[PDB]
RNA sequence: GUCAGGUAGAGAAUACUAAGGCGUACGAGUGAACUAUGGUUAAGGAACUCGGCAAAAUGCCCCCGUAACUUCGGGAGAAG
RNA sequence: AAUUCCUUGUCGGGUAAGUUCCGACCUGCACGAAUGGCGUAACGACUUCUCAACUGUCUCAACCAUAGACUCGGCGAAAU
RNA sequence: ACCUCGAUGUCGGCUCGUCGCAUCCUGGGGCUGGAGCAGGUCCCAAGGGUUGGGCUGUUCGCCCAUUAAAGCGGCACGCGAGCUGGGUUUAGAACGUCGUGAGACAGUUCGGUCUCUAUCCGCCGCGCGCGUCAGAAGCUUGAGGAAACCUGUCCCUAGUACGAGAGGACCGGGACGGACGAACCUCUGGUAUACCAGUUGUCCCACCAGGGGCACGGCUGGAUAGCCACGUUCGGACAGGAUAACCGCUGAAAGCAUCUAAGCGGGAAACCUCUUCCAAGACCAGGCUUCUCACCCUCUAGGAGGGAUAAGGCCCCCCGCAGACCACGGGAUUGAUAGACCAGACCUGGAAGCCUAGUAAUAGGUGCAGGGAACUGGCACUAACCGGCCGAAAACUUA
């Protein structure tokens, strides 16, 4: 259950280590944000050199989230650690390569590049 | 919050009418030969004579 | 056993465990109990329990009665005299009866005792 | 036109769909009823058909409530509820005496439940209304968990009849509408009520046909 | 005496291979890809299993790319057509909640040999 | 002001206990809200608040290793 | 600036966001050299900011045991 | 300065709301220098919503993400017998200035007790007594009140209408979103003070083993039942009647004209039904049914009084997820209402003993073993008892 002033690893090759929550998007005032739910987060951490830095403020897809997720079969999913993915303007994956698993959820729409860059799931 | 008036007399008596007891029900025991009342909660140990009767 | 679902019968929690066990032995001891009424009712399906225990006593049942009892000699003599005696009944060995309230603080007086048959 | 009957919680369970979906539902025991009085517009002024539920022995049903069901025409039961339709052209369809069982609701269906909520005793404000619970900290001074402030200083005199308080919530009629009837068990008289209905386990319950959806 | 049994048994499964926490299985789930039904593997162990009768559950965690996942599903479910356990395990609780801080070594358990 | 037992513990602190002294003076029941002391908690982890205010966090014995500065003693039980 | 009303003076750093904080510019209403001018190694239950952990302060509230509140028996005030 | 200095506690923040539209949006309409999207102006419309953070006490204001919106005001610049004390406005001390001085500076800076057991009205819930012309028991129409009224993304129409191009529709439908509220434990989690297992210190049951008290339930791994949300469903309607702005139809006064003077229409989240709840103390005290529908005594028969009864109710008692007490619901020997016992589901992890391998801790067969409270079905073994109290008709007029 991400939400504000949260930190955040990220799954990418871009740099960034940690990112933090900033508000969340798709609603008025939304406290949470599951696995497929974009928001806006500003890196904290990043890879001496990166592309990004600290202070750049961004958008990221919540994935790999912590807190239980029930599926439509009654099914449920947690991971460790929570983590997201930066994606670019509208919808892309910010960079070129994912590291750690995703959540199926992704696979709602726009999200089938994720879905294929990802080696798991 | 303190009392600002002095309740009247009927104010006051109306609610202390409500302070009363309510009787008991009573129930005819013979106990060695003579009859007595004894309340229905106490009939069954009155027959044992866990029940002192004064 | 159930839990009594509300505040405990003896102060804080600790106790009642402590009062029911010293219940149950002056039970087992002397064969009738003059107590409260709702130290009575607590007491009840524990001094139940512990019968049904005595009657299936044959190994590892002392163990458990006595993690619960401390007087040997009432441990001994509960499964001794008492032992086969309730092996027809199928439960319900304590009577419960209501008796006239003590003075001072009116608390609702209750006696328990070993159905005899 | 607008079905009805009565019938008892028992529990809540799952169920999976034809597409390998997960379904949480209620079974309810629409039982068989008895049709036992007929109110017409022109005895009482309305259309309404009167049902009965619940087994009962003859001894402990009253003088009174003995002679109305032989008056009926029909033996005693437990509860008596009332089904009150649109019009007479749809009260025509009941008669006294007449049975009802589940076969009344088809499987898709949705229906308007009616019970009797859980009883909470006297409940704080903030369980009654979820109330917002002031600060625990920063010197709260015993004002964790009461409303505070009432109404205006001096203006209004009164505090405005009808405000939230605290009090005694739940153990009040309750209706639950746009239900989807998962299964109907005809074997037992069971229907599977997507959701959850209002009243504890084995209370009595009146299951109507739906009216936004209906 | 599980009052709804009556309408649990006519939903519950069968063919359910006896399984216990901390033994390694491997489950195959149907999923939807685009529409195409396909069968996807998930092997991990057992770190509990909630009785529940026809909800009774069950979690299977899975260390993958240095992240570890939990999986539960419900052992009477439609989504399910094969749980194969491969080695047993040999614990002493019955919900095996600590194995989320251990990494290899450390996460290794026994087998009934 | 004087007696200073035992068990773990560096210890007259801490937990229990030997001899000794007490259950001390209103009591019995009731899962109401609420008042005050502790226990627990999925996710965020100071985002509440003027203010990390209160709780929690590091906390004990043996070792590797300890910066800027400095009046050269210290910082230092630094940190890890 | 515990000194500046104009002032949230201007620049750089810190946070995505800083009337707070640090250095500099000097336009010193109304700093200034024993009512001392420039800080200090160590230090302060003196004030402020930031940094890692941490936690119910908060999102967001939820339950458990105690003394009251609640019922019973006895005693039995109060300010107005 | 007209009550108030023999006391009306002053600014912000938290909880709590109430009311107006000079309306931020949602809704409708007119004019546009409105080609369309996107805009400017006006009229009606308050049913609903009007975010989370950094600065500074702050109100206010700036900035960061959004959002159809981050609205203006009254209620002692709402709310301290609800809270907070950050500042203002006590007592201490310092900076700069003022005065030879004690001291002062709507200039600053560090700190600096927030009292009261609710008397009456007001409010949230629950009882007692009586009335509804005999005592009651069931099912209900219902005036009159309470509850909700939110809204965004994408996909067809349609890359069509429109538009040189860029750009880009109204209307009509479908799918999916955020918040609020109701229900529930079915899934996931939080709680489990008589539940299971590991263990440090200590004492004890003579001693080993096995157990018990204390040190937060001593600490954890959990933990079925009730409750809860972080979990699952459900409400926002559709439709009908009359309207504000507005658009109109036939039409004179005034041979034309005109939405009006006579009439007839459309017209919004506004108004009333329509969705949920309470409601006959609604004193017009309601309506449809059923049981009892009969016994004595005194006053001097005018009426009244007492006693005893039928249905029914209540008292005593075992209990509930019903509950502060009260009250509600089930039972009471013609009974599974509760306690116990058996069995099932479920929790916990492999119990005491014997034997074996190991000098040793320890592991292995007896063993899905031993233990357990809420969930369920049987079983009268135990308690609902040879038991007590209330409780039923003046009469008269018209048809
Ligand atoms: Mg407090
Ligand atoms: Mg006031
Ligand atoms: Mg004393
Ligand atoms: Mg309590
Ligand atoms: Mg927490
Ligand atoms: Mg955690
Ligand atoms: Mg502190
Ligand atoms: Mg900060
Ligand atoms: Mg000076
Ligand atoms: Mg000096
Ligand atoms: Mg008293
Ligand atoms: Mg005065
Ligand atoms: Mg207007
Ligand atoms: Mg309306
Ligand atoms: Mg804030
Ligand atoms: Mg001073």
């Amino acid at each position: 259950m991400i939400q504000q002033e949260s930190r955040l690893k990220v799954a990418d090759n871009t740099g960034a280590k940690e990112i933090l929550c900033i508000r969340v998007l798709g609603g008025s005032s939304r406290r949470y944000a599951g696995i497929g739910d974009v928001i806006v987060a500003t890196v904290k951490d990043a890879i001496p050199g990166g592309n990004v830095k600290r202070g750049d403020v961004v958008k990221a897809v919540v994935v790999r989230t912590v807190k239980e997720r029930r599926r439509a079969d009654g099914s449920y999913i947690k991971f460790d650690e929570n983590a997201a993915v930066i994606i670019k303007n509208d919808n892309d994956p910010r960079g070129t390569r994912i590291f750690g698993p995703v959540g199926r959820e992704l696979r709602e729409k726009k999200f089938m590049k994720i879905v294929s860059l990802a080696p798991e799931v | 919050a303190v009392p600002k008036r002095r309740m009247s007399r009927a104010n006051t008596r109306s609610r202390r009418a409500q302070w009363k007891a309510e009787a008991p029900g009573l129930v005819t025991v013979s106990v060695a030969g003579q009859q007595r009342k004894v309340p229905r909660r106490l009939l069954k140990a009155a027959r044992l004579g866990l029940v002192d009767l004064d | 056993p159930k839990p009594t679902k509300g505040p405990r019968l003896g102060g804080s929690s600790s106790h009642q465990s402590a009062l029911l066990a010293n219940l149950a032995t002056s039970l087992f001891e002397h064969g009738r109990i003059k107590t409260t009424e709702p130290k009575a009712r607590a007491l009840r399906p524990y001094a139940e329990k512990l019968i049904t225990h005595a009657k299936k006593g044959a190994l590892h049942n002392r163990r458990e009665v006595m993690k619960k009892i401390r007087d040997k000699d009432v441990v001994h003599t509960l499964f001794a005299e008492i032992g086969p005696f309730y092996a027809d009944r199928n439960g319900g060995y304590t009577r419960i009866i209501k008796v006239e309230n003590r003075k001072g603080d009116n608390a609702p007086m209750a006696v328990i005792e070993l159905v005899r048959e | 036109a607008r079905k009805g009957i009565l019938g008892t919680k028992l529990g809540m369970t799952q169920v999976f769909d034809e597409n390998n979906k997960v379904v949480p539902v209620t079974v309810v025991k629409a039982g068989p009823n008895v049709v036992t009085r007929i109110r017409t517009t022109e005895r009482d002024g309305y259309s309404a058909v009167q049902l009965a539920y619940g087994e009962i022995s003859p001894r402990k049903v009253i003088k009174p409530v003995a002679g109305q069901f032989a008056a009926a025409g029909v033996n005693p039961r437990r509860h008596v509820a009332e089904l009150r339709l649109d019009d007479e052209a749809a009260v025509a369809e009941y008669e006294v005496g007449q049975e009802l069982t589940a076969e009344i609701f088809s499987d898709g269906a949705y229906v308007d439940v009616t019970g009797t909520s859980k009883g909470k005793g006297f409940a704080g404000t903030m369980k009654r209304h979820g109330f917002r619970g002031q600060g625990a900290a920063h010197g709260a001074q015993a004002v964790h968990r009461r409303p505070g402030s009432i109404g205006g200083c001096a203006t209004p005199g009164r505090v405005f009849k009808g405000t939230r308080m605290s009090g005694r919530m739940g153990n009040d009629r309750v209706t639950t509408q746009n239900l989807k009837v998962h299964k109907v068990d005809a074997e037992n008289g069971v229907l599977l009520i997507k959701g959850a209905i209002p009243g504890r386990n084995g209370g009595l319950v009146v299951v109507r046909s739906a009216i936004k959806r209906g | 005496m599980n009052t709804l049994d009556f309408v649990d048994q006519a939903s519950l499964r069968d063919d359910i291979p006896t399984f216990s926490p901390g033994d390694t299985v491997n489950v195959h789930v149907k999923v939807i890809e685009g529409s195409k039904e396909r069968i996807q593997v998930f092997k991990g162990v057992v770190i509990r299993r909630q009785g529940g009768g026809i909800s009774e559950t069950f979690t299977v965690r899975k260390e993958s790319y240095g992240v570890g996942v939990e999986r539960t599903f419900p052992v009477h479910s439609p989504n399910i057509d094969h749980i194969d356990v491969l080695t047993r395990g040999d614990v002493r609780r019955a919900k095996l909640y600590y194995l989320r801080e251990l990494r290899g070594k450390k996460a290794k358990i026994k087998e009934k040999r």
